[PDB]
RNA sequence: CCGGCCGGGAACUCAAAGGAGACUGCCAGUGAUAAACUGGAGGAAGGUGGGGAUGACGUCAAGUCAUCAUGGCCCUUACGACCAGGGCUACACACGUGCUACAAUGGCGCAUACAAAGAGAAGCGACCUCGCGAGAGCAAGCGGACCUCAUAAAGUGCGUCGUAGUCCGGAUUGGAGUCUGCAACUCGACUCCAUGAAGUCGGAAUCGCUAGUAAUCGUGGAUCAGAAUGCCACGGUGAAUAC
RNA sequence: AAGAACCUUACCUGGUCUUGACAUCCACGGAAGUUUUCAGAGAUGAGAAUGUGCCUUCGGGAACCGUGAGACAGGUGCUGC
């Protein structure tokens, strides 16, 4: 049975599906290569995927919008340690101590008045 | 700070091959937010490094490390007015954190071509301990030894 | 390789050699040799003889490098025989198209000397 | 059929603002899909604070324009005379599509 | 604040709805290309100068509705900014509240 | 470096214009009007452009055309 | 000057707004100055009627006033026509159809703008500062207000220097958001100048 | 016609409402059996979770009488009122706050991926056609989760540049223009073509920041006919270090 | 100053005006307004045209405009000690 977690990170919001089967990976109709697995930090979607089980297990079926390149591939990662439900007691413990359940919120912070950007001072001369 | 003793954040190990330590390597060469031009310099400079040595990855990069590693550092405890230089053992996670900074100092400096053929020389210069950062190190142990005589 | 008054760089692309002349820049040097007929990624020296000579027809049709200098001479003079508000101004070394002369306009000025 | 839209300033008089409307048109009447919430405008006035010199001191209001919607289906007889003077809720402005 | 500037802005409020929003399509139909660009446009560019000074929208310099500050205005309000901030503290303004986010 | 369609003169210096040419150069003419260009009918008139305090007279060359009035009246003295 | 305006902070959460009706933004200039007129004006005119605050609510182009006084009696006068008689002079301001409510309040001494007009009309007349200043505390107190501070600023007695002098009984907290307070501000005009009369009432905890 | 495009679907992202959640609550140790502290468990979140709003009595006769209100003084054929041009944009100079740089973790060219937040009616202005371009003509749609502004940029792929004041830099300037507006000379922004300045990391000194922060990258808004590198907001990438 | 080409604008030079650009009261005229000419840099100075209504005490209304008379308006003038 297809199974679902979501997984969000930093304005980026993915929805993660499963299937047990061959080990292929879809996201937004692309290849996991060809999104951005070419690209550097490839596999923190793999992640959750290489501690438990993966090589020719379970096929990844994912589509994801919002944030940018490394904000989707955080909210994936995310999206399937809770997709990863089939074997809950099983796997999260080892799962929940390698991390990867924390959203990890951490958003940007508002601009505030008087500063610069939310932390940066603007440049104090004394006379 | 004042209160604190507050610990340090888990860095993400490098994606090639497994190594939490130049994970931090990228970190400190990378400059204005650019990870992923600042790994294909790291990358690049590694395959060029195991041309000329034959150490297969990291195993070159460790022993290019372990010849700027500093021992010994000095810093100024002012003690009822004045002011001198003290020797202190380097913590171990310092240790090598501050060798990995002064490749990238000695590899900013001394510019050839690129920044990825400019950072394998100073690795391999630092394999036979000849080039800049291991003249950084020298002298930080010329700091100490002669102002050994405080501690 | 010696198109008009001077243009003599070597090891060097077609297009980048020809700024070299006074009076074409980038979109002109790259319409001199769209309309010659030269592909813009070889060098002077790879270019044949036969070839250069259809430049110097080609650059034939912009004023450039001995006719330019003494068509901006000319207007500059011109402005400073008017009498206008930009003839006053090239007259005493201030900037012309309305930028500010209380802190900046240093490279009108010169050096800041006093 | 008849496309009721509405929206005010307040989130909890805007609600039995739809909450009655859709009591008034699904009892006598049918066919209701629901109040939708379609996302609040939130505009936003930073003006400053003292009546000369420090910039660098503000106040930041906004109002929020929250928005519903409320779909009725079928043109219902009984249904399109329960909209005409029985529009009570004042602060809340209804635009209607045919 | 000086209380010929306030009567000085409602003379342009009404003698600009007089003259144009009627006659400025004395410039948007004939200072326009078509084929009388020659002897009627020249008389658009005429007769634009027979209009007063004023009546050109240019002129509003939209003042707040209280004071009359002509700085610190806020299009949404019709007020300046101190007395958008005076009124929204009483509870003149409805919905206008302080926002921290 | 303006106004695609239709060279900018005011109508009281133009119709003043003309006739300052039929009844003949006889004297300079107070205008206030900066803002206005140089017809090319304007070549020997002696206009005198008020820069703000004074009415500096200027005698129309034949290259003065394309400017405006105020081009040759310094507004600001200095040294 | 550092503290925040103690009703504008908390107009979200208990107290409410003066005025109530949704604008688009093409009219909410034109819909708050006319909000303006017809409270400066009503304001004038019902100056002896003890007015604490008016509510103008605003439906289907329709102006609703209403009056909150301490003395209806001035406002309905004979018959209910110095109601009609405002009900005239706001359509002319306001948009024409109009409808005025009074409602009275019993308490007079716990709103904030009627304790204020009792010490702002009394300095007028020359009474002692401090007297007026500490009437509006102990009758306020003993009629039911958890708390009231007062606080007049100014010449205050024909002084050359203005200084500002205050009383407080009760509990008054007012960083506290759930606090009901009641605060209002009006000003003597003195002939030595202008006194500024401010007024918080502890009315309820939530 | 593979475009959620359409029938249909209400699961999911999402959108706003209504609730749950975090309290040193459990456990362990130290502690005066107290307050609490250290460590762990469970948990999305761990001890004021992050950020903001919220500014005690008072200090400086701090700032503002040029937002407004106001005691006194002074003007009241004038210190008031109207108009056209001018000035606030002057420039031997000195300082502050900024943006752009001095390049190769870079410039250019071609191709290509991923955002959030705002705004819109004398407004935002698709498609089409013209113009190298700023723009124009035409004419739909939208007072809007749908229509427009609006292609995100850094990134990545590919090619070249070969360390030179250079294909770095984009100052100044000449010519030709576009748009707004009655009007673009004083004194607007922008586009095209040409020009090709100083600058090769900056003396004594000195500032900001401990996390999605610094840094870097672009986007939107207010004021506004036009006129930002400023201000105010938004998301992209993303550290180093605290003995 | 969340935005100085004109306006803003308070400043300067010159051209004009005095119960006034804005307010109230009184007495007289005139329905308000709409069409253009001429002079002037414009403000203004005359025109030439056109319209003449809603309520009847019918010596008048109200709305608006013009004029004269004085109360006075007006002041981004001064003092934030």
């Amino acid at each position: 049975n297809q199974y679902y977690g979501t997984g969000r990170r930093k304005s980026s919001a993915a929805r993660v599906f499963i299937k047990p089967g061959n080990g292929k990976i879809v996201i937004n109709q692309r290849s996991l290569e060809q999104y951005f697995g070419r690209e550097t930090a490839r596999m923190v979607v793999r992640q959750p995927l290489e501690l438990v089980d993966m090589v020719e297990k379970l096929d990844l079926y994912i589509t994801v919008k919002g944030g940018g390149i490394s904000g989707q591939a955080g909210a994936i990662r995310h999206g399937i340690t809770r997709a990863l439900m089939e074997y809950d007691e099983s796997l999260r413990s080892e799962l929940r101590k390698a991390g990867f359940v924390t959203r990890d919120a951490r958003q940007v912070e508002r601009k505030k008045v008087g500063l610069r950007k939310a932390r940066r001072r603007p440049q104090f001369s004394k006379r | 700070p004042r209160r604190r003793v507050i610990g340090q954040r888990k860095i993400l190990p490098d994606p090639k091959f497994g190594s939490e330590l130049l994970a931090k390597f990228v970190n400190i060469l990378m400059v204005d937010g650019k990870k992923s031009t600042a790994e294909s310099i790291v990358y690049s400079a590694l395959e060029t490094l195991a041309q000329r040595s034959g150490k297969s990855e990291l195993e070159a990069f460790e022993v290019a490390l372990e010849n700027v590693r500093p021992t010994v550092e000095v810093k100024s405890r002012r003690v009822g007015g004045s002011t001198y230089q003290v020797p202190v053992e380097v913590r171990p996670v310092r240790r090598n954190a501050l060798a990995m900074r002064w490749i990238v100092e000695a590899a900013r400096k001394r510019g050839d071509k690129s920044m990825a053929l400019r950072l394998a020389n100073e690795l391999s210069d630092a394999a036979e301990n000849k080039g800049t950062a291991v003249k950084k190190r020298e002298d930080v142990h010329r700091m100490a030894e002669a102002n050994k005589a405080f501690a | 390789a010696r198109i008009a008054g001077i243009n003599i760089p070597d090891h060097k692309h077609a297009v980048i050699a020809l700024t070299s002349i006074y009076g074409v820049g980038k979109t002109r040097s790259k319409a001199i040799l769209a309309a010659a007929g030269i592909a813009e990624d070889v060098k002077i020296s790879e270019l044949s003889e036969g070839q250069i000579d259809t430049l110097r027809d080609e650059v034939a049709k912009f004023v450039v490098e001995g006719d330019l200098r003494r068509e901006i001479s000319m207007s500059i003079k011109r402005l400073m025989d008017l009498g206008c508000y930009r003839g006053l101004r090239h007259r005493r070394g201030l900037p012309v198209r309305g930028q500010r002369t209380k802190t900046n306009a240093r490279t009108r000025k010169g050096p800041r000397k006093p | 059929r008849i496309r009721i839209r509405l929206k005010a300033f307040d989130h909890r008089l805007i609600d039995q603002a739809t909450a009655e409307i859709v009591e008034t048109a699904k009892r006598t009447g049918a066919q209701v899909r629901g109040p939708i919430p379609l996302p609040t405008r939130k505009e936003r006035f930073t003006v400053l604070i003292s009546p000369h010199v420090n910039k660098d001191a503000r106040d930041q209001y906004e109002i929020r324009t929250h928005l519903r919607l409320v779909d009725i289906v079928e043109p219902t007889e009984k249904t399109v005379d329960a909209l005409m003077r029985l529009d009570l809720a004042a602060g809340v402005d209804v635009q209607i599509s045919l | 604040a000086k209380q010929s500037m306030k009567a000085r802005e409602v003379k342009r409020v009404a003698l600009a709805d007089k003259y144009f929003a009627k006659r400025a399509e004395l410039k948007a139909i004939i200072s326009d290309v078509n084929a009388a660009s020659d002897e009627d446009r020249w008389n658009a560019v005429l007769k634009l100068q027979t209009l007063p000074r004023d009546s050109s929208p240019s002129r509003q310099r939209n003042r707040c509705r209280q004071t009359g500050r002509p700085h610190g205005f806020l299009r949404k309000f019709g007020l300046s900014r101190i007395k958008v901030r005076e009124a929204a503290m009483r509870g003149e303004i409805p919905g206008l509240k302080k926002a921290s986010w | 470096r303006s106004l695609k369609k239709g060279p900018f003169i005011d109508l009281h210096l133009l119709k003043k214009v003309e006739k300052a040419v039929e009844s003949g150069d006889k004297k300079p003419l107070r205008t206030w009007s900066r803002r206005s260009t140089i017809f090319p009918n304007m070549i020997g008139l002696t206009i005198a452009v008020h820069n703000g305090r004074q009415h500096v007279p200027v005698f129309v060359t034949d290259e003065m055309v394309g400017h405006k009035l105020g081009e040759f009246a310094p507004t600001r003295t200095y040294r | 000057g550092q503290k925040v305006h103690p009703n504008g902070i908390r107009l979200g959460i208990v107290k409410p707004w003066n005025s109530t009706w949704f604008a688009n933004t093409k009219e909410f200039a034109d819909n708050l100055d006319s909000d303006f007129k017809v409270r400066q004006y009503l304001t004038k005119e019902l100056a002896k009627a003890s007015v604490s605050r008016i509510v103008i609510e605003r439906p289907a182009k329709s102006i609703r006033v209403t009056i909150h006084t301490a003395r209806p009696g001035i406002v309905i006068g004979k018959k209910g026509e110095d109601v009609e008689k405002l009900r005239k002079v706001v359509a002319d301001i306001a948009g024409v159809p109009a409808q005025i409510n009074i409602a009275e309040v019993r308490k007079p001494e716990l709103d904030a703008k009627l304790v204020a007009d009792s010490i702002t009309s009394q300095l007028e007349r020359r009474v002692m500062f401090r007297r007026a200043m500490k009437r509006a505390v102990q009758n306020a107190m003993r009629l039911g207000a958890k708390g009231i501070k007062v606080e007049v600023s100014g010449r205050l007695g024909g002084a050359e220097i203005a200084r500002t002098e205050w009383y407080r009984e009760g509990r008054v907290p007012l960083h506290t958001l759930r606090a009901d307070i009641d605060y209002n501000t009006s000003e003597a005009h003195t002939t030595y100048g202008v006194i500024g009369v401010k007024v918080w009432i502890f009315k309820g905890e939530i």
